[PDB]
């Protein structure tokens, strides 16, 4: 191969059990997702992140 | 077994359930520009199903 | 006051049917096209217009 | 635009007004010439700007 | 939360520092949206 590829383990897309059409349970669901997936990733590297809420 | 008794409430299935045909789809947005500004934009319409 | 996906697909149908019966000939709708039209108004909001136009030819 | 200046109740579309109107009267000064030549912008600008410049700060 | 296993020129580390840069970027706009 020309262009040396590596295998990467991508990042979590948020996927809602009732997608509901409209932005109110969608950005609040959402921000919860947000910040639950910032921790784990500060969580799993050696580094920190600013403006968690 | 934790199985409560079939005869203590509560009894029913479809109580708060709801199909996604009826989930409230976006629509136009009709903002209010005080009374005399009538060159004002009246519509706000971004992620509308329907024109 | 509430839009759905029901509701939207309910007033399209409504809308293709009550045209398509109106193609066929098999619908009266006297009480609406003169409820819209309504004459009554209409011979009001005719004088209106003379009596205004009358204002304004006497006014110079 | 400059009818869009006179409005009150919009801080956005005040500000994307501002935004253009400067924008267009930056490169020289031919067109401030062309933007002062007609009477209605000269007059909602004149009457608009110092309102603006005590616009919600009490 | 769904995972997709992919590919790409990049590694582990930089795949998770962008992400991290663009979750950063959203909450932010979502906390200003309020």
């Amino acid at each position: 191969s020309s262009t040396p590829l590596n295998w990467v383990q991508g990042p979590a897309i948020f996927h809602m059990l009732t997608s509901p059409y409209t932005q109110d349970e969608i950005i609040n669901h959402e921000m919860n997702f947000l910040k639950g997936r910032l921790l784990e990733l500060q969580e799993i590297t050696g580094k920190k992140i600013t403006g968690v809420n | 077994s934790n199985i409560p008794d079939p005869t203590l409430p509560p009894t029913e299935m479809m109580t708060r359930f709801l199909h996604p045909n009826w989930y409230a789809l976006p629509t136009t947005v009709w903002l209010k520009y005080g009374n005399y500004n009538s060159w004002a934009p009246s519509f706000n319409e971004n992620g509308t199903v329907v024109d | 006051n509430n839009v759905t996906l029901k509701n939207l697909t309910a007033f399209q149908l409504l809308s293709q049917r009550e045209n398509i019966c109106e193609l066929l000939n098999l619908v009266e709708s006297t009480e609406r096209h003169n409820s819209i039209i309504n004459p009554e108004r209409q011979r009001m909001s005719l004088e209106e217009m003379k009596k205004m136009l009358d204002a304004l030819k006497n006014e110079r | 635009i400059v009818s869009f200046l006179l409005l009150e109740c919009d801080s956005e579309l005040i500000i994307a007004s501002l935004d253009f109107l400067y924008q267009y009267i930056l490169p020289g000064s031919q067109r401030i010439t062309e933007l002062f030549k007609s009477k209605e912008c000269s007059l909602i600008l004149e009457a608009t700007l110092p309102n603006l410049l005590s616009y919600n700060i009490a | 939360a769904v995972f997709d296993l992919m590919t790409s020129p990049f590694t582990q580390e930089e795949v998770l520092i962008k992400e991290i840069d663009f979750l950063k970027n959203k909450l932010l706009d979502l906390q200003s949206l309020q």
